[PDB]
């Protein structure tokens, strides 16, 4: 007795449920690395 | 679940992006679950979210 449904269409559900700018983590002697900008 | 979790493995994957926050992930998550309730079990759902 499992969820045997199969509908994954229930994962529409929630991905239909879905100006970037980076911040300097660490600098220094010309090099700099920056966390986010995921489209970089 | 175990089973239907690994045969399947795309609801995995999805289960598994570690920055997104996990508010909408435990809303899909349980939200799968009860889509049947074959699952009547909520100690269950408190675990596995």
């Amino acid at each position: 007795t499992i969820p045997a449904d199969d509908i994954q269409s229930a994962i529409e559900e929630y991905v239909s449920s879905f100006e970037e700018v980076g911040t300097v983590v660490d600098a220094g002697d010309g090099i700099a690395h920056v966390e986010g900008l995921p489209s970089v | 679940f175990s089973r239907i979790l690994d045969v399947q493995p795309r609801l995995a994957i999805l289960l598994g992006d570690c920055a997104v926050p996990a508010e909408g992930r435990v809303r899909l998550l349980r939200k799968v679950l009860e889509r049947a309730d074959s699952t009547v079990n909520p100690v269950v759902v408190a675990l596995l979210s």
